[PDB]
C-alpha cells in the first residue's frame, strides 16, 4: 500500500558511563552524546 | 599565532564498518580487539 513512513534509527551504540569507582560505590550516571532527553527512550529502545 | 589543540573525534567501530547488520557484527567480534585498540587510541588523543 502506498504509504510514506519515517524510519527513526533505534541503535545508539555510543554510551558514556560516569563511575566514582566500583570500590567507592556502585551508583553510576549515564551520558548520551549529542541527543535530546526526549529521544533517549526511542534511541536505545528502552521498551525492549 | 600558535595552535594549542585539535578537534576531538570519537568513532564507534562496530557502527562504522558494520552498519545496520547484526550478522556483520557477528563476524566483527570474530576479528578480535582490533576495534577496541582504535577506540582506545583516539581516547588518549581526546583527553590530551
Amino acid at each position: 500500500t502506498l504509504e510514506i513512513l519515517d524510519i527513526t534509527p533505534c541503535s545508539f551504540g555510543g554510551v558514556s558511563v560516569i563511575t566514582p569507582g566500583t570500590n567507592t560505590s556502585n551508583q553510576v550516571a549515564v551520558l548520551y552524546q549529542g541527543v535530546n532527553c526526549t529521544e533517549v527512550p526511542v534511541a536505545i529502545h528502552a521498551d525492549q | 599565532i600558535l595552535p594549542v589543540s585539535m578537534t576531538k573525534t570519537s568513532v564507534d567501530c562496530t557502527m562504522y564498518i558494520c552498519g545496520d547488520s547484526t550478522e556483520c557484527s557477528n563476524l566483527l567480534l570474530q576479528y578480535g580487539s582490533f576495534c577496541t585498540q582504535l577506540k582506545r587510541a583516539l581516547t588518549g588523543i581526546a583527553v590530551e
